[PDB]
């Protein structure tokens, strides 16, 4: 067995952090105050679950979890919350104002003075762990202590942890659910000094899941409690392989080894069904055929691009639910004939696939229905370039005027510091082109 | 805990404050004598924001009266609400400014800033953590344009990393005082653009024709135009004083709005306005349509002859955010000529549940406009046709200013204009 | 109030869509780089398709359908209908085809000549046609000598096809002739035809003993105006329509438009665009696609239609240009932004 | 389609499916890159009290 240390960063980090434990108590049937009855070791184990989830003397579960932002309001929210049992104070770190959106503010201003106090937190998880695998990294690109903070953070890490892993959650900036307009700068800013230090990162586009939530689960006006406890199930569903039985990304460095050919290249598709609305009457429940030929369909993927005109390099199928490998063949060669699927003539045209019997839990009074069956699709394509090509459009609009350059500035940052981030994007960009394109 | 503290200075300065105090002080249900009486807990949520919590559960308003004649806050004091401000921030004088900047920035006002900045200072150092400043005060006149700005000028040697928005009053020809109010207006504003973060424009002539012309008022007030204004700074910091998907402080909101260091200067408006017809339930269109109208603007610019650089909406009520989306992408998607097209999504929006006293919605804007240099236009004008003949210079020069300072905030102003020129094409 | 952008100032066919949009007083134009917009006149090449469908509340359409260049290019319809068991390698109404690389950068060299070899030996006309989208540059020979040879010296993709040696020839004159369809798709992948059609033909007699001179071989309507001494001889600019091309049918051969030509188009058309259907087709994207289509057909003296190719970015006939502009804008346009018959087009039913 | 590496326990099975064949900063540097920002911003701020020093 070995273990995984969680960091949340951020807003968006910490309240997604705080949908994804509350998500994984409810499947490893752990209750607010910690303890687990299905649980016969009692103060230690090496099981699976056992990766997200150390154990003490008393018989509590506690997750390998360390919370950071620059200002306390949204980890007070976890401090007095339903979970509150769970954490202790040492896991959760506030500051007193946060980073304003501001890039430089959340990585060179605040980050340096608070810096060697969050490794000292993570240096404690890490102690505790016989063989630590690595980290998963939850924040958001638009944020000033999700972005700033973060590649420092990181860039701190590939120091003290060289040959340890480091997945990425990382939020796409959506306009519908925001109300800054500098986040260009800093989803651009983050990805170039966290590039190289982030061995794969799954990107969500908050547009995406809003209009899944407004599409599927016929919300208005969704809250980002909605947008979370979706999130939730996405990455429930990528991490269960890491906390169930299985022969399956079993430990970070499989999704390396499974979906990055390329390092630079690090950024893959996320595609999950199906998602159906609780307030409904009742659903036909869809057979495996149907919920794989939806991982096709753009309507539920984390980010908005289109696959069929671009190439895949990898693709991983995680069921969970009532699956059999018969009924995964039997969609899959189905697909073939009707889809539009180019892999790189590098890669072997194939599937890895894996299934959980267990199928996906719900949180009770939430907008989800409990399903029989369900899959997430992770898939490197060159398509999601799309994504990075709208970011890069805006920067250069701004960017071209200097515009809010001087808040940047005014923080320590230099001016060069802009443009090399940029060029960095301009050569990634032009990566995705000469993997795809033909 | 992220405390603001508020300064009045100035006849201008501490009657508008003074009606501020009165308009969110029944907002968050505390009385005239500092008490809380209100039936939510969201009127408590960011309480500590403008007030300071005193014995007894009393709720003192963190703000410093200042001004260099003891009459106006005689008023303040003797008002409705004047028992619950703190009886030590009342920091005046007895020379008076005679509506001359040089006074309030050299010689009178001198006198007294250090005393100001003693009450300050003792307020921000019982704040857990300090947002920034805030100032209300007009630019006409002597004691809140010559002094306002010079207690700015010293709050950013104090306070270097610390947000200064101020709530300016800018003169008029129409509704003057004193014919040098652009003398003292040109001098501010060189103060504001080099120290302030946001300043929000108030013109007393769109006032008064906002007043005489929509409100169908016969012989408009500084008193009725002082309730244009405590409305508008009530909405402006309902995103401070209240709860929601918001969650920013006073760093984070200047972040997303000034695009430029020096352009931070802002046209507020406000919706609805209705004479008395007045108990008509108003839809989310109208209240937009009216919100982005040149006549619902209080900088006496039209917005049409410039750009918008950015758009903050805050809108009050219990009503269909779906549908406040739906009229606002409509505005946008209506007149994309009047936006800059180099600035995404410059256009951002809030909802607040909680709608001010008597109204089932409203709307209050914010706009960074370039139309705003026709403002700074007329001053310039104003002045020109004064400083070119050396009229009423003796005021000044008497108490110790050379030409060559009026020559300079005369080039240091057109500046201002050529800026805001080159980012309107 | 609608509103669009114009980012290619040299089509002809949009420039007077904008024109019909503006008269409505309903559409509202912007600046080509303003991305609050409704609709789309994009580029040719390089349109940003990644960046439409983002913009909150605003519904965009876009006039080009991306992947359509799979149809349009030479090398790539060709390589299209071979790799497509929908159109198979043994397609009937396609030349024999083959995509040719120049030896200085897969490639059909050798496959071309076992066919041309085996033609050779069993004395059956062997002249073929090289070309490539990168021309205005065409060698029409009957050595496979010379046009390896010219495809050498240049240096893009090219198209060997075999060369129709016996086309149908109009009287009087003894001169060839193409046939120009232009069918509409609009977002719901409708394939509506222009009841109109024209026809480029050429004003100098067909002459199969000399490829040399390629006035009578090649019937782009730019040739026939340059190097043609016939020029609007017999009809106005080297173009007749479906109504006076209807009654020569009927009078020489003795048969209809409709009956003889008309159905094999349809069909074609049908058979190319349900093919690449479930590649291009925007019903579940994040925006919606339409785009207008220049077929281009042959026909032998057999009364066989054969396919030339697709032109994604065509023009139109002077003649015809107000009615199809104003059938866009019906149908394409104001079936997604609708305004405040006897439809000019045939709609081809099919299962999508 | 072939079908390898099947794995099989209580919790699940995965496998793997073919169609068809192919064809860093030290810690020294990094505290230098944050005060070397913090210098810029002592000497920006060193200039704002100049100006009003004067
Ligand atoms: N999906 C999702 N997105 C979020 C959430 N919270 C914030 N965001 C997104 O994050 C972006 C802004 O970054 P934040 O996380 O709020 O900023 P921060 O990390 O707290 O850093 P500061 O600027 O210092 O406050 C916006 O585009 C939001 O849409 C969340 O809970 N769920
Ligand atoms: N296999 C073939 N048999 C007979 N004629 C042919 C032919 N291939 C091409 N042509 C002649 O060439 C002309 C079309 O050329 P092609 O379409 O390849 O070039 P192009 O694309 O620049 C013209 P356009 O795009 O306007 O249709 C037709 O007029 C036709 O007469
Ligand atoms: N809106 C408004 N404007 C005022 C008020 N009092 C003064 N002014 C304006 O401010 C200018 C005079 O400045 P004043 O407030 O007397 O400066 P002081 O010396 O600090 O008191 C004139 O242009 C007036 O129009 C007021 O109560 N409301
Ligand atoms: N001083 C400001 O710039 C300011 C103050 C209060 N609200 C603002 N805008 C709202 C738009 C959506 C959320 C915030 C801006
Ligand atoms: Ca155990
Ligand atoms: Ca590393
Ligand atoms: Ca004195
Ligand atoms: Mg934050
Ligand atoms: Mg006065
Ligand atoms: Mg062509």
């Amino acid at each position: 067995m070995r273990e995984c240390i969680s960091i949340h960063v951020g807003q968006a980090g910490v309240q997604i952090g705080n949908a994804c434990w509350e998500l994984y108590c409810l499947e490893h049937g752990i209750q607010p105050d910690g303890q687990m009855p299905s649980d016969k070791t009692i103060g230690g184990g090496d099981d699976s679950f056992n990766t997200f989830f150390s154990e003490t003397g008393a018989g509590k579960h506690v997750p390998r979890a360390v919370f950071v932002d620059l200002e306390p309001t949204v980890i007070d929210e976890v401090r007095t919350g339903t979970y509150r049992q769970l954490f202790h104070p040492e896991q959760l770190i506030t500051g007193k104002e946060d980073a304003a959106n501001n890039y430089a503010r959340g990585h060179y201003t605040i980050g340096k003075e608070i810096i060697d106090l969050v490794l000292d937190r993570i240096r404690k998880l890490a102690d505790q762990c016989t063989g630590l695998q690595g980290f998963l990294v939850f924040h958001s690109f638009g944020g000033g202590t999700g972005s700033g903070f973060t590649s420092l953070l990181m860039e701190r890490l590939s120091v003290d942890y060289g040959k340890k892993s480091k997945l990425e959650f990382s939020i796409y900036p959506a306009p519908q659910v925001s109300t800054a307009v500098v986040e260009p700068y800093n989803s651009i800013l983050t990805t170039h000094t966290t590039l190289e230090h982030s061995d794969c990162a799954f990107m969500v586009d908050n547009e995406a899941i809003y209009d899944i939530c407004r599409r599927n689960l016929d919300i208005e006006r969704p809250t980002y409690t909605n947008l979370n406890r979706l999130i939730s199930q996405i990455v429930s569903s990528i991490t269960a392989s890491l906390r169930f039985d299985g022969a399956l990304n079993v430990d970070l460095t499989e999704f390396q080894t499974n979906l990055v050919p390329y390092p630079r290249i690090h950024f893959p598709l996320a595609t999950y069904a199906p998602v159906i609305s609780a307030e409904k009457a009742y659903h036909e429940q869809l057979s495996v055929a149907e919920i794989t030929n939806a991982c096709f369909e753009p309507a539920n993927q984390m980010v908005k691009c289109d696959p069929r005109h671009g190439k895949y390099m990898a693709c991983c199928l995680l069921y969970r639910g009532d699956v059999v490998p018969k009924d995964v063949n039997a969609a899959i060669a189905t697909i073939k004939t009707k889809r539009s699927i180019q892999f790189v003539d590098w890669c072997p045209t194939g599937f890895k696939v894996g299934i959980n019997y267990q199928p996906p839990t719900v949180v009770p009074g939430g907008d989800l229905a409990k399903v029989q069956r369900a899959v997430c699709m992770l898939s490197n394509t060159t398509a999601i370039a799309e994504a990075w090509a709208r970011l890069d459009h805006k920067f250069d609009l701004m960017y071209a005027k200097r515009a809010f350059v001087h808040w940047y500035v005014g923080e320590g940052m230099e001016e060069g510091e802009f443009s090399e981030a940029r060029e960095d994007m301009a050569a990634l960009e032009k990566d995705y082109e000469e993997v795809g394109v033909d | 805990m992220r405390e603001i503290v508020h300064i009045q200075a100035g006849q201008c300065g501490n009657q508008i404050g003074a009606k501020f105090w009165e308009v969110i002080s029944d907002e968050h249900g505390i009385d005239p004598t500092g008490s809380y009486h209100g039936d939510s807990d969201l009127q408590l949520e960011r309480i500590n924001v403008y007030y300071n919590e005193a014995t007894g559960n009393k709720y003192v308003p963190r703000a410093i009266l200042v001004d260099l004649e003891p009459g106006t806050m005689d008023s303040v004091r003797s008002g409705p609400f004047g028992q619950i401000f703190r009886p030590d921030n009342f920091v005046f004088g007895q020379s008076g400014a005679g509506n001359n900047w040089a006074k309030g920035h050299y010689t009178e006002g001198a006198e007294l800033v250090d005393s100001v900045l003693d009450v300050v200072r003792k307020e921000s150092e019982s704040c857990d953590c300090l947002q920034g400043f805030q100032l209300t005060h007009s630019l006409g006149g002597g004691t809140g344009s010559g002094m306002g700005t010079l207690l700015i000028s010293k709050i950013r040697e104090e306070y270097p990393d610390r947000i200064m928005n101020t709530f300016s009053v800018m003169p008029s020809p129409k509704v003057s005082d004193t014919v040098v109010e652009p003398y003292n207006a040109t001098l501010s504003v060189h103060q504001l653009v080099e120290n302030t973060d946001e300043t929000y424009c108030i013109d007393n002539e769109a006032l008064y024709d906002i007043c005489f012309r929509t409100l169908k008022l016969t012989t408009p007030t500084y008193g009725d135009l002082n309730h244009l204004v405590s409305a508008t700074m009530s909405g402006v910091t309902t995103c401070l004083r209240f709860p929601g998907q918001l969650n920013a402080d006073l760093r984070k909101l200047a972040v997303n709005m000034v695009p430029f260091p020096r352009l931070h200067f802002f046209m507020p408006g406000f919706a609805p306005l209705t004479s008395r017809q007045q108990y008509r339930a108003l839809t989310v269109p109208e209240l937009t349509q009216q919100m982005f109208d040149s006549k619902n603007m209080m900088a006496a610019c039209d917005p049409r002859h410039g750009r918008y650089l950015t758009v903050a909406a805050i809108f009050r009520g219990r009503m269909s955010m779906k549908e406040v989306d739906e009229q606002m992408l409509n505005v946008q998607n209506k007149n994309s000529s009047y936006f800059v097209e180099w600035i995404p999504n410059n256009v951002k929006t809030a909802v607040c549940d909680i709608p001010p006293r008597g109204l089932k919605m409203s709307a209050t804007f914010i706009g960074n406009s370039t139309a705003i240099q026709e403002l700074f236009k007329r001053i310039s004008e104003q002045f020109t046709a004064m400083f070119r003949r050396k009229a009423f210079l003796h005021w000044y020069t008497g108490e110790g200013m050379d030409e060559m300072e009026f020559t300079e905030a005369e080039s240091n102003m057109n500046d201002l204009v050529s800026e805001y020129q080159q980012y309107q094409d | 109030m609608y509103t669009f952008v114009v980012r290619d100032e040299n089509s002809s066919v949009y420039a007077e869509v904008s024109r019909l949009l503006l008269a409505t007083g309903q559409w509202k134009r912007l600046r080509k780089d303003n991305p609050r917009f409704n609709l789309m006149l994009g580029e040719r090449n390089r349109l940003p398709f990644g960046r439409l469908g983002h913009e909150p509340g605003l519904v965009q359409l876009v006039n080009y359908y991306r992947g359509a260049d799979k149809l349009c290019r030479k090398a790539s319809l060709v390589k299209l209908i071979k790799t497509s068991p929908e159109l198979s390698e043994s397609c009937t109404w396609f030349p024999e085809s083959y995509v040719i690389y120049p030896t200085n950068l897969t490639d059909e060299r050798e496959v071309f000549l076992a066919a041309y070899n085996r033609r050779r030996e069993g004395r059956e006309g062997n002249v073929w046609i090289a070309k490539s989208s990168a021309g205005a540059g065409i060698l029409i020979s009957s050595e496979a000598s010379e046009l390896l040879d010219f495809i050498d010296e240049q240096g893009q993709v090219h198209v060997i096809q075999k060369y129709l040696e016996k086309p149908l020839l109009l009287e009087p004159g003894h001169r060839k002739f193409d046939i120009r369809s232009w069918v509409l798709v609009d977002h719901l992948y409708n394939i509506y035809l222009y009841r109109e059609g024209v026809l480029r033909t050429s004003s100098e007699p067909y002459n199969s003993a000399n490829f040399q001179d390629k006035t009578c071989h090649l019937t782009n309507h730019c040739i026939q105006k340059e190097y043609s001494k016939n020029y609007g001889r017999y009809e106005e600019g080297n173009e007749m329509f479906f109504e006076e091309f209807n009654q020569y049918l009927m009078d020489a051969l003795n048969t209809t438009l409709e009956n003889s030509i008309l159905l094999q188009i349809k069909h074609i058309i049908r058979s190319c665009l349900m093919c690449i259907e479930p590649a291009i087709s925007t019903k579940h994207l994040h925006y919606q696609s339409f785009q207008l289509f220049g077929f281009d057909f042959m026909v032998d003296e057999e009364l066989k239609v054969w396919l030339i190719e697709v032109n994604g970015a065509p023009a139109c006939a002077q003649k015809l240009y107000a009615e199809l502009c104003q059938g866009i804008v019906d149908v394409a346009i104001s079936s997604v932004f609708p305004l405040a018959p006897t439809s000019i087009f045939i709609k081809l039913h099919h299962h999508h | 389609m072939e079908v390898i590496e099947l794995n099989k326990c209580t919790s699940g099975q995965s496998f793997e499916v073919i169609l068809k064949p192919p064809s860093d900063p030290s810690l020294e540097e990094i505290q230098k890159k944050l005060e070397a920002a913090e210098e810029r911003r002592k000497y920006q701020e060193a200039e704002l009290l100049k100006h009003l020093a004067e």
